């Protein structure tokens, strides 16, 4: 049975799945609940200048 | 907590006269609102942002303003919010003895800092069969609430406390003194000497009462009667007749006393009457903000529709409104 | 003296949500259609824009039309939605496809006549009609095609009354569609023979106003609609309010449209001022005077410096003195001379209104004929010809079954359009 | 309103069978077509509309047909995960293959089986009140696809008539292959693609597999991740169908605004947030970064490089948290660029349109969770360059004859070869010809 | 407001790891690229602009590229202690090294990756909006450092045309010596980055092994401490984008105030409070003793006398606790000497600048903590004997061709080693020539 460790250092990964680097497995998995990107920052209106 | 809450509810048309019903849901993610047509089956309102509510204002016979309609929530339309209230429908009943009328605003206010919902409330005096069988005084006051995790949270009351207040978790004694303490029958209400406070159902809502109260206790004043009443329409007309034609909000004040359920206290003190209108304002909170800063209706007051309290102005009213409210409306 | 509206595509139906909004705030009217205002002047003309239904409730005098219904669900389900007449609105099955030609002979043709039928019953109802308002686009599909069409059969039956449009014009800088330059072709070409009085607005303009004058961090759709609705519910303001210098849709048009064809105007409003600015500076005439003729503030990208003034209006709505009006006027005039045409001796009417709009001491609206908007046609008419040489998209109006001839015929009007007005800009008294 | 899906052959089932996955997990369809019995509310949503129908208990069923001439692909789905989802008449299914051969899908057996599928479809759009368009998936370079998708596009434009017919078409790599005779096939499908469709979008294996490779970490692709990225790309152009929306867009006027010419309906298609969860932490993914990837040829879903041409109308496409002026400032700076180049006779070149439901993350599946996205549908004289690889491969085959007497037996006269190498030579001219500019004298 | 840093081979890369490390440790990333864990309010404060940028989950990413032919140095970076701190595209590997060939860098290898670099250059440049200039650091002694420095500058100068760039390069000693072939390769890069770059600093390991020696108390140096100094150098320098200050000075400053003549670029660094922890208790650091010690050679960062010639600019940076009165009676004093010389036409002769922010002190390094310190570079005729030296060294090797062959056998003719000869020895009559008194003539 191939160790984990050496199965870390394998050229080849398993068929259709993303691979880490290998100075990155010992790192704390990911999280995928997260939605990336930046929020854009809406606020006030034209009816407080058009009617105080 | 909860993604989406769904609410049915009901409400009154003054140009129709009849009781319509929509569905309401509510996203808690980002705060928007949603109404639907039972009858119609078709959209009433979009998703549109409406940050003046909040999840914690909805529960089963609430009241809450959407677009200057008055909505009263009637029942769950989605089992997903009737599997998260499954508790919250039991109804306990915790008194305050002789002891305890000094620090009862206080204990209104922790019951409502804990997620209570108060659903009756009365100043009685009990029969002595059970003022015996239950352990009390015989003037105390009735306090009839629901929620959740109701009898761990009212477990601090006894330190908080000590010896000023009884608690009953037995249907059998809650069925007894629902009969017993509320209900028709007599008042401990004076006829001369008096003053009335009216707490408006936006306030009762919004759960200044407490406070309310116990800043009458501070000032000096003694409660002579205090209980919880709903208002139909012409009971509300009928309360205000001496206010049409001289203050332009007559309606407004009209549909908000019929909204929902007020409570009425009383006032008995030296020159009662106009003890009680200084200590609560002037009628249009603006004024309170600028030159009378330490007023109810200033901390309690958004304008002249919703100022908070209601008292009595003309002194030759004040047994009037007293038997209005402590012998028209209790005994039938 | 009650006007009727008519709001035709999503454009045309979105502004008009937000003047419903701003005119049922300034009469007190809550979204229930209850009366929940504060003053008498406000009921006292209120059949100007709206119906009396039985009880309390109040109905607004609109006709809504559109092709596919996404949009009329939209403003129905919206927040002051319910108060609209459920029957006023009509809709199709399926779209205009941007297409001006499927719009104004296919489906136009299967809907117009039960707009006309709602259109009719709504006006000889009234005591005396007033002229229509119509809100839309020129570079769509519906809006352009039955806007169009619709006007055409309302000029037909009330050529005595006023006719009044609002149009907002396809930009080269941020365009949304393809073919704009048939559409806002055809659609001028309509427009110049049937209308009386027409007002024109670029959104590019609208986004200079929201970042450059209200610093806007992020302006929406709603607000151009807003400022839209303003300049709109402005120009009324005299038909419906008290004041000491009253006037009208039909002295406006008396005292501004020297020859028929030169009746093409440009709009603003003037007190615009962003929050963090208002506490620096008060509102006064010159101040309104300075704003209300600097281009930054007019919503057209045609700026007045490339052209010559031929007439302008200004209606002033607040309690001021007219001295300081006529005199700011004058010296308006005086200063810049080369910009007013020669051989008229007075180019500006004034107007003087005693009810301001909630919330300010004191407002102006401006309404300006000008020979720079010949470049705005001219830079459509460019387009078009890059297009049309190349039978660039062509097939798809040949085959809802236009003649090419229209094109040319339609090329041509425009070009008169811009021909006459460049005339007069260039010219001397002799 | 309503849409009508018609899978033909392996390529196009087994992309249906994501497409359909993606669909029931947007909308919320249990696996078995029904909904939770506990997020009911009393008055449902028409969303679901145009891709479901409901039955009178509640259950979802999908407006789509399965056709294959083997039966082990649908026998795959009929024992499947998905059983319960699918209509067991809208399976439909032949005894043997059509063997790489065009002649023998279109003459010999398609002809049994198309009265079935002509049948399914006339009971589907019975029950229909706005039917807008038919979506068709296959693959060109086998015998079924090409010669039962021909033969079925051709009845469906006679008996239907107006009503649009888009198809998503896989075509032959420029140098990966499969089966020796795609060019044949290829050429055979292409002759009757051009007369009977109106738009056509193009794919490449070659080109997923290098975008998977470059911008996803994945050494070692499989069809289900190409299949799940060509689900996306429909989901994100039905959306504008089935979603509130600043700017919607019409499946009308996406034909209206692309095609010019009634002959150039050939369109390229990308999409650009493909990105990785280890990736999505360290950059931020405004407006304008996607829309300038977009254009960049890392990003392309087809073989062909772009800069070799001109563009003539591009279709931008925006879902999620998106502002329309950030839509207008990209497009304004895309215009700006130098090697971005649009043909004089369209000055125009932009639709726009904008919708507010962000894009689904599914269980299985390897791109991050992103709050918007772009997906851009464009028309460019860089496709005549893939035809011409397919014709010389032709060319070299059918100078010797190299597998002729198979389709001859099969029933095709030799003739039937050289027109259409006649049609193509012409789409070829055809698309010479439109880019050309002329009148510079004035 | 924003810098870009482009790190190329082995000298390169080593030195950008301590300055990352102190651009982190000054401003408080923590090297997992977040903020500080005691604040609970959004950012205030732009200084970390100039070179992060922040994510929207606010985690910083910094604005460099790594670039390398040979895996080992970028995996080091990848497998260290900043692993989080880097995005993975920015850090770019190919398979195998220049093997100290400029040949092999420019014309074979490096035209490989030179797309890559260019691509990921854009995408940084395109997330900026005041842009104001390269930092490039490499040596010109290796193979790569030279080809590929000299390609990727050619297409940076082509490509974004007006940015200015500005390179820190690591040059040969002139005596100390790694390789054979320094010599050949020094000389092509110099050629190259005569027309290709803006200002250049000159740096000799020699001197900053005697400086470490003499004020320092470190016997045994290594690479670490010359990079921990230059860091400091890099730092004090790019400062005046960062912070307050009484006089900042933009990077167009310096080019506006040092370069006479477009040909005249190559400047002298050096620093003065170079001290150990245990002196620096003993002693205040006053403006003018620190001021009188960056003019004397036991202070320079490069192997030269400047006694051998004259002077032509100055730019003086003073950070931390200085006033203006006393920096302008320092200049003063320094005007004053003797063994100080400016050429006649440059008699306002110096730049000061002020800023506020003291130096950092690193948990394991070896300067001791001071108030205040100053900066010098200055632009001086004495650096024409170091290219006197170079081609002293390159004629004899060049006499008789003595390596050429690997350099004619991987591209190159034997024509361009004369031609970069030649020019560099208009070079050096440049300097002869711009030192000549004028005012003879009357
Ligand atoms: N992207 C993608 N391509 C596929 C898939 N399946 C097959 N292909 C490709 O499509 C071509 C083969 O076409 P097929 O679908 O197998 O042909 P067919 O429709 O089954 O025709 P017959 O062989 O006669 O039954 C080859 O180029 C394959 O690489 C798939 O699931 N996804
Ligand atoms: N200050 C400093 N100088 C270094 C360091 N490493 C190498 N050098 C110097 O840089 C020159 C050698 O350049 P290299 O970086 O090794 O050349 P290269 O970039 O690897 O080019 P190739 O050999 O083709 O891979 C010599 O003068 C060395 O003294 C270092 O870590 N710090
Ligand atoms: N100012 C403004 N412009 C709009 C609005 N909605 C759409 N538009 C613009 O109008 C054009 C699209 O025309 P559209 O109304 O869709 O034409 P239709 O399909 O015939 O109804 C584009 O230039 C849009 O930017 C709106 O609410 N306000
Ligand atoms: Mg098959
Ligand atoms: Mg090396």
């Amino acid at each position: 049975v191939t160790p984990e460790l050496q199965r870390t250092y394998h050229r080849f990964g398993e068929v259709g799945c993303t691979r880490r680097h290998y100075g990155r497995a010992r790192d704390p998995p990911i999280d995928e609940t997260f939605r990336h990107g930046i929020r854009t920052e809406a606020g006030e209106g034209a009816r407080g200048c058009l009617q105080p | 907590a909860l993604e989406r809450y769904a609410f049915k509810v009901d409400y009154c048309d003054p140009q129709a006269n009849l009781v319509r019903q929509y569905l309401l849901l509510y996203f808690a993610e980002d705060s928007t609102i949603e109404m639907h047509d039972l009858k119609t089956k078709r959209v009433f309102l979009k998703r549109c942002a409406y940050p003046s509510l909040t999840p914690r204002e909805l529960f089963i016979g609430a009241t809450v303003g959407v677009f200057s309609r008055s909505l009263k929530l009637v029942d769950y339309g989605d089992e997903v919010t009737r599997r998260h209230f499954s508790g919250s429908e039991a109804e306990f009943v915790v008194f305050i003895q002789e002891g305890g009328l000094c620090h009862m605003g206080s204990i209104i206010d922790r019951m409502h800092t804990w997620e209570l919902r108060i659903t009756n409330i009365r100043l009685v005096d009990l029969p002595d069969s059970l003022c015996r069988d239950l352990g009390v005084s015989r003037r105390c006051v009735a306090i009839l609430f629901k929620g959740s995790n109701a009898i761990e949270k009212v477990g601090g009351l006894s330190t908080e406390f000590p010896n000023m207040t009884v608690v009953v978790a037995e249907p059998s004694d809650v069925n007894s003194v629902r009969g017993a303490a509320f209900g028709p029958g007599g008042t401990t209400a004076v006829m001369k000497n008096c003053s009335v406070c009216v707490i408006k159902p936006h306030a009762i809502m919004s759960g200044y009462q407490g406070a309310i109260i116990q800043r009458l206790i501070d000032e000096g004043f003694h409660i002579t009667a205090l209980g919880m009443y709903s208002l139909t329409v012409a009971d509300a007309e009928d309360f205000l007749e001496v206010y049409n034609g001289v203050v332009p909000e007559y309606q407004r004040l009209v549909e908000q006393m019929s909204s929902g359920p007020c409570w009425a206290v009383q006032v008995c003190a030296e020159n009662s009457v106009s003890a009680l209108r200084a200590i609560c304002g002037p009628h249009d909170p603006d004024v309170c903000h600028v030159l009378f800063p330490h007023t109810i209706r200033s901390k309690y007051g958004v304008d002249r529709t919703r100022n908070g309290v209601h008292c009595t102005d003309l002194e030759e009213d004040a047994p009037l409104e007293s038997e209005f409210f402590f012998s028209l409306l209790q005994n039938a | 003296r009650e006007i009727v509206c008519v709001q035709a595509g999503q454009c045309g139906n979105q502004i008009g949500s937000k003047f419903w909004e701003v005119i049922s705030d300034e009469h007190g009217v809550d979204p229930t259609g209850t009366y929940q205002g504060d003053s008498d002047l406000q009921l006292e003309r209120i059949n100007v824009y709206f119906d009396e239904a039985t009880g309390g409730r109040y109905v607004p005098r609109s006709v809504l039309i559109d092709l596919e219904p996404g949009t009329m669900d939209s403003v129905r389900a919206g927040p002051y939605g319910q108060i609209f007449r459920p029957d006023n609105f009509i809709f199709g099955q399926s779209g205009a496809g941007n297409n001006w030609a499927k719009g104004h002979y296919t489906e136009g043709a299967e809907l117009i006549d039960s707009v006309l039928d709602v259109c009719c019953k709504e006006a000889e109802s009234c005591d005396c009609l007033q002229g229509f308002q119509i809100c839309h686009s020129l570079g769509g599909g519906t809006g352009s095609g039955m806007g169009t069409l619709l006007i055409s059969k309302l000029r037909e039956q009330y050529p005595d009354r006023i006719m009044m449009t609002f149009s907002i014009i396809p930009s080269p800088k941020v365009s949304d569609t393809v073919v704009e330059p048939y559409n806002t072709t055809l659609s001028v070409h309509q427009l110049v023979e049937n209308s009386d009085e027409s007002m024109c607005i670029d959104n590019e303009a609208l986004y200079d106003i929201c970042f450059r004058t209200l610093k806007l961090t992020t302006p929406t759709f709603g607000d151009l609609n807003h400022l839209v609705s303003a300049v709109v519910s402005g120009v009324t303001c005299c038909l419906r309010f008290p004041g000491q210098l009253n006037s009208d849709l039909r002295k406006l048009a008396v005292n501004l449209v020297p020859f028929p064809r030169l009746h093409f105007f440009m709009m603003g409003f003037a007190p615009l001022t962003s929050r963090g600015s208002q506490q620096y500076r008060g509102l006064s005439v010159p101040e309104l005077t300075q704003q209300m003729f600097d281009a930054k503030n007019m919503m057209q990208a045609a700026d007045p410096r490339h052209g010559r003034y031929l007439t302008a209006s200004a209606l002033f709505r607040g309690r001021m003195s007219t001295k300081e009006v006529d005199e700011q006027m004058l010296n308006v005039q005086n200063k810049n001379s080369s910009y007013f045409i020669e051989w008229i001796p007075n180019n500006i009417k004034s107007s003087v209104c005693d009810i301001p709009p909630k919330g300010l001491k004191m407002a102006v609206t401006f309404i300006g004929n000008n020979t720079c908007i010949q470049e705005m046609f001219r830079r459509v008419g460019e387009q078009f010809t890059l297009m049309f040489r190349r039978k660039a998209f062509l097939h798809w109006y040949t085959g809802e079954g236009m003649d090419e001839m229209e094109f040319t015929e339609a090329e041509s009007n425009m070009n008169d359009l811009v021909s006459e007005y460049q005339q007069y800009q260039d010219a001397t008294i002799e | 309103r309503e849409a009508i899906c018609i899978h033909i052959g392996q390529a196009g089932c087994q992309v249906g069978n994501a497409c359909w996955e993606l669909f029931c997990l947007e909308h919320g369809i249990q696996p078995d077509g029904a909904m939770p019995s506990d997020k009911t509310i009393g008055v449902e949503d028409d969303a679901f509309n145009t891709f479901f129908s409901e039955t009178g208990a509640g259950k979802h069923v999908p407006r789509a047909v399965f056709l294959d001439l083997e039966p082990t692909v649908v026998d795959e789905v009929r024992t499947g995960t998905y059983r319960q989802l699918f209509h067991p008449e809208q399976l439909i299914s032949g005894k043997e293959d059509a063997a790489n051969n065009y002649a023998r899908g279109h003459y010999t057996i398609g002809k049994e089986i198309v009265d079935l599928c002509l049948d399914r479809i006339r009971k589907l759009a019975d029950n229909c009140t706005g039917l807008q368009g038919f979506l068709v998936y296959h693959a060109v370079g086998g015998g079924t696809g090409s010669g039962l998708g021909a033969l079925l596009l051709e009845r469906l434009s006679v008996d239907y008539g107006k009503k649009s017919k888009l198809g998503y078409t896989v075509y032959p790599s420029p140098q990966v292959s499969t089966a020796v005779v795609e060019p044949y096939n290829s050429v055979l499908s292409t002759h009757s693609l051009l007369e009977h469709t109106d738009v056509a979008a193009m794919l490449d294996n070659e080109a997923i597999y290098d975008l998977t490779r470059r911008n996803l970490d994945i050494e070692r692709p499989t069809y289900t991740n190409l299949n799940r990225l060509i689900g996306q790309v429909v989901s994100s152009l039905t959306a504008s169908l089935r979603f509130d929306g600043a700017l919607n867009v019409d499946l009308t006027e996406f034909q209206t605004n692309l095609v010019p010419y009634p002959r150039i309906h050939f369109v390229l298609t990308s999409y650009a947030p493909v990105i990785s969860a280890e990736k999505a932490y360290h950059e931020q993914l405004s407006v304008s970064e996607i829309s300038n990837a977009v254009f960049e040829p890392a990003s392309m879903m087809t073989k062909c490089d772009p800069r070799h041409g001109k563009y003539m109308a591009c279709c931008l496409m925006y879902r999620g948290d998106v502002v329309p002026k950030d839509v207008n400032a990209a497009v304004a700076t895309i215009k700006t660029k130098r090697t971005i180049q649009f043909v004089d006779w369209s000055p125009t070149g932009f639709k726009c349109g904008i919708n507010y439901q962000p894009p689904t993350v599914v269980p299985g599946g390897d791109l991050a969770k992103v709050q918007r996205a772009v997906c851009m549908i464009a028309n460019s004289t860089a496709i005549a360059e893939v035809f011409a690889r397919i014709d010389h491969k032709f060319d070299l085959m059918y100078s010797k004859r190299a597998f002729v007497h198979w389709y001859v037996g099969e029933g095709m006269e030799e003739g039937e070869f050289s027109e259409a190498r006649e049609d193509l030579a012409a789409l070829e001219k055809d698309y010479e010809e439109v880019g050309a500019e002329s009148a510079d004298m004035d």
